[PDB]
């Protein structure tokens, strides 16, 4: 078996919400969206804001608590084959990990920066923040840290300690997410101007920079791939 | 001899240098050339150029051909930095001293805090003699006459001198011994303590002591001659006296404006209403430093360097004189060589396709009257 | 190898001066490049020598080299003269320029484009470093007496510019006629980073004010660049590159 | 015979060419080398700027690669007194690099700063320019690099690796060359002040400090002596 | 990508990372501007927009109005007193490849750290 | 303010100084698809040989 | 002018003038863009009640 069809289903969910996200905001972003005091944006970006919210406490919550007590005590006693098919679904994991980054820290991150040459802001809360703040950096989190918490409880390899380069890449493209507070103290005190290149927005650049800790981690799980199954064939 | 390379839309709108004059062409070693004229400072500066808040009269030369015995804002001496009002129309004097025997290309510039120099035109200065004979007298106000030229330059030398003397004997000191490699061995190969001992340490403490003592009684005696000194003096100067020019009786609308690529000319369609009671003829198109003249209305007689002179380049459609009340429309060529010699065609290069400049009119009693014109130039290829 | 103990010292000898022509010109260079950007213009011109600018920042940016080229030279060899060096060779090739280039190619006078003098500071840095050859008290005590003994070791040289002139109605010492006189095209009066007065500030205390913020300013740079020679004196062999 | 009188000519070529091209810019700096847009400028000083590039050029080339070509194979058969005259030929590459250093770095450039405020600028290829970028800076490049490469090539100390003392002292004035890009650039749209402080001018300090390389570089030509011609006498 | 196959043909050919962060950042940032020609040459064409000289891009962005961006937010050569009109762009290259230079060798020790295995025992 | 019509048949045309007529919306648009498109090209073609 | 010289504890005493500020303002000094009408006094001996 090995490599299973979850691989499909992780890159088919992302993509599937996320067109039907950029439809909705394609529908709604003029004509409700346009005023953040109009009673037609608290209906249709409040409420998106509210909901998403919770839902993503509600299922960051359930999976994390799913994968940690769901953890693998006896990891000793781990045969090869299984130990492949646990690396196969932890890379499964890094791959929608680096989906939901693309997304992310990508597509709707410069998406709003399209939002940024066409209106005025009224609040911190446009539309494009509800859905790249509020909802894709979320979305991105909520799978690295599960992909972490795979490696860490199913791969003896990422057990017996925390990985330095796997921490980082999952925690500093988190730090992204609390340096919305920056972007808006350095919007409203700090630079007027809509300037995609202002100093303001270097907190996301200091921390978009850590997502180059996957290079550590790709090198931990193709040596975690190499414990026992190595081969034989490879070096050989 | 720095411009040709800046840009020509900022040397057309900076500040415009008009009415000069150079008191000789040819001057012997001690003596004096005086250059006066005015320079009125472009409103529309442009933004890349900070606002003449700090500004200094300077005079471009290759280093002190000459020197600067005086020079003059309105009427009074500025030998510091000073504040220019854009708008605004001063008189400027400045009386160099020869002091090196060639032919120098003279200057007058005006350096601005935050935008670089705005070099004036250049007119070229014989000068004759011997620099050995050159002298910079001056009376303190302690009472005592002083060559500028080799004033203190014996004491500089002497303490220059004597303080690196003291330096080599120190290191000689040290560089009597074996220096390297010896050393080394002997400071990897266990302790060293044996390279730096008695009376070294006497030698060292001998050294730091005189030093100490030798800058305290220099200072001191130092102090003894020369009782009375002052810091030096500086400081940006305020309320610069702006002429008080007559406002123009001639309204100039520049109606589109363009010139050929290549070529040496500049064409641009003028609407002239001539207020007042005198009949008016354009005389003269000043654009940056270059004077495009009418000879049937102006001549020159001020010994205007000749390379930015164009005796007859301004040709008028009709340059009949203008009644008073009236306005009528003509087409003016600005042509000369000097317009691609000193770069005004490389304004196509520019990011600001912007040119300013001044029209003199001349009424028949001889009397001008000088209106200033800006306007988009444009460029044309077929 | 050597045929004779005789034949070794005259080697080493030979090694010696070599190597001190190799360190002293190598010193010159790098450190007149140093130099010449970061005080150069405070150092060309007499009108420049001020009470403020020109000894709050000469000290500071010129004792970076001695503090490494000693801490190279007196751990490795216990030679003290390594910021005697690096102020001898500044001295130098500043001279050979203004004498050859400022008054020889152009031709500005000596007594206009005459340098600072270093040699008291270096010699302080130095003796301080030997006697106590503690680094740290060197960087405190030292690197104090270096940024304070400054204006005074060179008040006999620009003392004489400081007289009071009556110039065409405005007060001017010698040192601003000079630079009044002596035109410099590229070098306009407003750039000149001199005393101007604050509200703030006393005119009898300008200048020990000025110096000790050198001199503290001296210790934090002789810190630092004390731990910068010691990288700068590795030995490593990188198997590539 | 060890140390030979190729120091002398070390020395006096540099002496010697330098001399002559001070004299040179001394009679055609003013009259045909302060217009830049004069015919007279393009043949006294173009010329001079082409001319010297392609010198340089060929002569590196040349330099280096016989250099490179006539490296000793047999390293490990070699005598000591041979090591002792190799180790003296690379002690006159040395001297001839700092000679070269002295030159350029501070006779030149401090030259460049008499004209900086005694002419306006007109180009970046002023008379000073042609002999302090474009021809002592690089005389002293080949210069270096042709000690660093005598060096790896005929001394087995500097053999079986790149010295990093070495390789910054060779490497560190050298970036001062495309450090000319940041003068150029800071001088037009940056600082229009002919400072000669300015922040535009760090490039060239930053790549001046790495010249204190030399103190390792010279302490390792002091081991690379004492191999084993150390005495004996020196600890004795 | 003209700069990007430039950085990884020079650290391929002679492995030396030092020379790729001197001669390759050079080719990455003198290439820069040639490479991106072909592309924006057709839009400085000039054109008399309204009595001032315009090229295409500036009316570019006169037309297709941007809210948020205005004029003045643009970072673009405005001239200046020290400066050439056809020697801005290849002033610029070489600064941005000398920089590019100091740039790729921060940045080469970063991706090295980044690169590091290391499994801390906590948080 | 309400527009009527179709995008479709919005125009922006310009006359530059070279005696050509252009449309601001679509000028230039090939020749930027086919650079891009071209040097992407070129990348992708190095990575898939080692690839 | 000042309207008394000895005044007793919450007795109100008023300073009034004219100030010019000077056509030469030193370059050292910023231009008074941004300025307070203060008063100097050792702490808070009287309270500014009004300033105009
Ligand atoms: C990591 C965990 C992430 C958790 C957060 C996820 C955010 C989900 C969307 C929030 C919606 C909201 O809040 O808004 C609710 C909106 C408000 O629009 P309305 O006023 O009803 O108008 C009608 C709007 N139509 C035309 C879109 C119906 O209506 C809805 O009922 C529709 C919400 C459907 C969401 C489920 C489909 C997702 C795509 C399919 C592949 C997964
Ligand atoms: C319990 C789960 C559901 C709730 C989740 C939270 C949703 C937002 C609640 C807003 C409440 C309110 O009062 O609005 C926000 C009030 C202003 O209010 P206003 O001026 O009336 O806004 C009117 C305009 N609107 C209708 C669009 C809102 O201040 C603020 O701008 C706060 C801004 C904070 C910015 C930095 C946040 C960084 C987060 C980092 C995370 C790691
Ligand atoms: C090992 C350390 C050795 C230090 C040697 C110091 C020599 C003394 C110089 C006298 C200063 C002077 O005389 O007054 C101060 C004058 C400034 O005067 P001015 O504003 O130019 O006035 C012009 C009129 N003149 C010519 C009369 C001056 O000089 C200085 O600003 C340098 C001040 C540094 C002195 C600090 C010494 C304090 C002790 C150090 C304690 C830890
Ligand atoms: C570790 C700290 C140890 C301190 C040792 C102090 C020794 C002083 C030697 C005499 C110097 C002198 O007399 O000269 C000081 C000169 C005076 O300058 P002037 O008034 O401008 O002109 C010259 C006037 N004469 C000719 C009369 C001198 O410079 C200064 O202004 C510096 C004075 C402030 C020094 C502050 C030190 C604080 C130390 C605190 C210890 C707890
Ligand atoms: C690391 C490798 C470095 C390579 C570059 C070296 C640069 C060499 C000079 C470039 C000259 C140029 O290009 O100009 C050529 C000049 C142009 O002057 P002209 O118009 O003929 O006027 C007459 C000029 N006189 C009066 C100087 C003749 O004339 C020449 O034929 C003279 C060039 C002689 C160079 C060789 C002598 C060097 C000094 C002696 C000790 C070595
Ligand atoms: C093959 C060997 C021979 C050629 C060698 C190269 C010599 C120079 C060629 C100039 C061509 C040209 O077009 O000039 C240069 C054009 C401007 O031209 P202009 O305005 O007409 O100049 C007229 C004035 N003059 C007559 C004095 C030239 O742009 C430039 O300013 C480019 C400036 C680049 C500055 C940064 C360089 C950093 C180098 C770093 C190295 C590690
Ligand atoms: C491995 C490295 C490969 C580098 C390939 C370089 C391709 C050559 C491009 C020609 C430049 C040009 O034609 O002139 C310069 C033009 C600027 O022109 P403009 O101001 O926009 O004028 C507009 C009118 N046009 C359309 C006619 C230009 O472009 C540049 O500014 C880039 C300058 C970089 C060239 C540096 C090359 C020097 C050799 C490198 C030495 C170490
Ligand atoms: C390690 C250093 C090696 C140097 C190798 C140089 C090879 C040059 C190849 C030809 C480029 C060309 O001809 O084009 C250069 C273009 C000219 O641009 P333009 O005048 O604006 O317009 C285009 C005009 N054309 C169509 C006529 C070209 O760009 C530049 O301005 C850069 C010129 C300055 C280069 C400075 C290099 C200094 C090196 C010093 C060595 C000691
Ligand atoms: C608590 C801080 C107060 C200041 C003390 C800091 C000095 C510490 C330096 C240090 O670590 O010791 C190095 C030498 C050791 O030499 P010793 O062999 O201990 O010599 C002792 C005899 N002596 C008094 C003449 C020195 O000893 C010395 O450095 C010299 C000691 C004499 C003090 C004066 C020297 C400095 C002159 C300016
Ligand atoms: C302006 C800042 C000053 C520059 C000083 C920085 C020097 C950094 C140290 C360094 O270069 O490390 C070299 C390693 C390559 O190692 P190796 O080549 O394997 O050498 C083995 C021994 N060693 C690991 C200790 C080096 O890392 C590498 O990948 C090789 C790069 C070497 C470049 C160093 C040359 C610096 C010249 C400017
Ligand atoms: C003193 C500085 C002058 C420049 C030299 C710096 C290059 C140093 C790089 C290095 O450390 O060596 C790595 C490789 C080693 O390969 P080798 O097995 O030595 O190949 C030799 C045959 N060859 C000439 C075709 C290369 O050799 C190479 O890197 C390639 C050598 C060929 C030079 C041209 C390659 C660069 C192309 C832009
Ligand atoms: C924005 C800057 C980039 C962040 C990179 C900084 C990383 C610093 C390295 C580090 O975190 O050290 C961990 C030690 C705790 O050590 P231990 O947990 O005892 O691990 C034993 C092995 N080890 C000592 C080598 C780690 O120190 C600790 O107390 C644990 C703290 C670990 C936090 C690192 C996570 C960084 C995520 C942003
Ligand atoms: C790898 C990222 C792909 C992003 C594609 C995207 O944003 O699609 C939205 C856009 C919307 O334009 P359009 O297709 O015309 O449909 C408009 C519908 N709204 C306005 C809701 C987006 O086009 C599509 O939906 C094409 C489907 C691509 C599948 C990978
Ligand atoms: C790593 C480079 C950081 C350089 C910072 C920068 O570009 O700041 C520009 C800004 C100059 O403000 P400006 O660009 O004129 O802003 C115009 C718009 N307003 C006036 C509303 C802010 O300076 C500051 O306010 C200090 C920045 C501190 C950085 C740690
Ligand atoms: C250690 C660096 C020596 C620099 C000396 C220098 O620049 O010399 C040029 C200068 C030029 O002045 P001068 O001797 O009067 O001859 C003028 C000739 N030109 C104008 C071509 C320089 O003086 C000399 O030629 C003296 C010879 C010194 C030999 C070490
Ligand atoms: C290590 C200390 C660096 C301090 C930088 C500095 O002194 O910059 C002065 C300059 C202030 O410009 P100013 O001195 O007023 O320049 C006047 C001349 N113009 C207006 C032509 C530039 O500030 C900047 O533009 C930012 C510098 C960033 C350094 C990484
Ligand atoms: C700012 C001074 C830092 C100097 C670096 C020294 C590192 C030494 C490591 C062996
Ligand atoms: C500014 C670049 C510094 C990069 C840090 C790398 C540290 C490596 C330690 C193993
Ligand atoms: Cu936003
Ligand atoms: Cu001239
Ligand atoms: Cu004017
Ligand atoms: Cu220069
Ligand atoms: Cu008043």
């Amino acid at each position: 078996l090995l490599d299973k069809k979850w691989l499909t289903f992780a890159l088919a969910i992302y993509t599937v919400f996320y067109l039907w996200v950029r439809w909705y905001e394609g529908v709604y972003g003029w004509s409700a969206g346009l005023d953040s005091f109009a009673p037609e944006f608290e209906t249709y970006w409040m409420n998106f804001l509210y909901t998403e919210i919770v839902l993503e406490i509600v299922t960051a919550s359930i999976l994390w608590g799913y994968l940690w007590k769901t953890r693998d005590r006896n990891l000793a006693a781990l045969t090869p084959r299984e130990e492949l098919r646990r690396n196969f679904t932890h890379l499964v994991w890094l791959v929608a990990y680096a989906w939901a980054i693309y997304w992310g820290a990508s597509y709707f991150t410069e998406q709003d920066g399209t939002w940024h040459q066409t209106i005025v802001r009224d609040t911190d809360f446009t539309p494009s923040h509800i859905i790249e703040f509020y909802l894709s950096y979320p979305i991105y989190i909520i799978t690295g840290f599960a992909a972490f918490i795979y490696a860490k409880t199913r791969l003896p390899f990422f057990a017996k300690g925390i990985s330095l380069p796997y921490l980082v890449l999952v925690v500093g493209p988190f730090m992204i997410l609390p340096n919305v507070g920056l972007n808006e103290w350095g919007h409203t005190f700090w630079f007027m101007e809509e300037l995609f290149v202002a100093p303001l927005h270097y907190g996301f650049v200091i921390f978009g920079w850590l997502a180059l800790a996957v290079m550590g981690t790709l090198t931990q799980t193709f040596y975690s791939f190499a414990q026992g199954g190595l081969g034989q064939s490879l070096c050989e | 001899h720095g411009e040709k390379s800046q840009a020509a839309f900022m040397r057309m709108r900076t500040i415009h240098w008009y009415d000069l004059s150079w008191s000789k062409e040819k001057v012997k070693i001690n003596e004096t050339v005086e250059i006066k004229g005015k320079f009125h400072v472009f409103e529309g500066w442009p933004e890349t150029v900070d606002e003449p808040d700090v500004a200094f009269l300077n005079v471009g030369m290759p280093g002190p051909v000459f020197i600067r015995k005086e020079s003059y804002i309105g009427g009074q001496l500025v030998p510091r930095s000073v504040r220019l009002e854009i708008g605004k129309t001063y008189d400027f004097r400045v009386v160099l001293k020869a002091r090196r025997p060639g032919d120098w290309h003279v200057h007058t510039m005006m350096n601005v805090q935050g935008g670089g120099p705005i070099i004036g035109p250049g007119k070229w200065i014989t000068v004759e003699g011997s620099m050995s004979e050159f002298r910079n007298p001056v009376t303190t106000l302690t009472g005592q006459t002083v060559d500028l030229e080799n004033y203190n330059e014996g004491n500089t030398y002497f303490w220059h001198a004597f303080w690196f003397a003291i330096g080599v004997a120190w290191i000689g000191y040290w560089s009597r011994r074996p220096i390297f490699i010896p050393r080394l061995l002997m400071v990897d190969a266990g302790r060293a303590d044996e390279l730096v001992s008695a009376t070294d340490r006497k030698v060292a403490m001998g050294f730091l002591a005189a030093t100490i003592l030798i800058v305290v009684m220099a200072m001191s005696s130092a102090n003894s001659k020369y009782p009375i000194t002052i810091p030096l003096q500086a400081g940006t100067m305020r309320g610069m006296k702006p002429l008080e020019l007559p406002a123009p009786t001639v309204s100039v609308k520049v109606e589109d404006a363009t010139y050929r690529v290549p070529g040496r000319a500049m064409r641009m369609k003028l609407t002239i209403t001539n207020h007042g009671n005198s009949p008016i003829r354009l005389g003269e198109f000043y654009t940056a430093s270059v004077r495009f003249l009418d000879s049937d209305v102006y001549k020159d007689t001020t010994g205007y360097p000749e390379d930015l002179l164009a005796e007859d380049g301004l040709s008028v459609s009709d340059n009949s004189p203008l009644a008073p009340g009236e306005t009528r429309t003509v087409d003016v060529t600005a042509s000369d060589a000097a317009w691609e010699v000193y770069r005004l065609s490389d304004i196509i290069y520019d990011p600001d396709s912007r040119f300013a400049g001044l029209l003199f009119f001349f009424d028949a009693t001889g009397n001008r009257q000088v209106v200033q014109i800006d306007a988009p130039l444009i460029p044309s290829f077929m | 190898a050597v045929r004779s103990h005789a034949e070794a010292v005259q080697v080493s000898r030979t090694i010696d001066w070599m190597a001190l022509f190799v360190v002293f010109f190598v010193i010159v260079g790098s450190y007149h490049i140093h130099a010449m950007l970061t005080m150069g213009d405070w150092d060309f011109w007499s009108d420049w020598k001020d009470r403020r600018l020109w000894v709050t920042v000469t000290p500071i940016v010129l004792v970076t080299f001695p503090a490494a080229v000693q801490s190279y030279l007196w751990e490795r060899y216990r030679l003290p003269w390594g910021a005697t060096v690096c102020v001898l060779g500044l001295l130098l090739g500043e001279w050979i320029n203004r004498y050859f280039n400022f008054w020889g190619w152009t031709y500005f006078p000596i007594n206009f484009v005459f340098p600072a003098s270093l040699v008291p500071g270096a010699i302080i840095l130095d003796t301080v470093l030997m006697l106590s050859g503690s680094y740290l008290f060197t960087a405190i005590v030292g690197a104090m007496g270096w940024g304070l003994i400054f204006y005074p070791g060179n008040w006999p040289i620009i003392a004489p510019l400081h007289v009071p002139v009556e110039y065409n109605g405005m007060l001017m010492s010698i040192a601003d006629i000079q630079g009044y006189n002596y035109v410099r095209t590229g070098t306009p009066e407003y750039i000149r980073m001199v005393e101007k007065g604050t509200l703030r500030t006393f005119g009898k205390d300008v200048a020990p004010v000025s110096a000790f913020f050198s001199a503290f300013m001296s210790i934090l740079i002789y810190f630092m660049w004390h731990f910068i020679g010691r990288w700068f004196s590795n030995e490593r062999f990188l198997q590539s590159t």
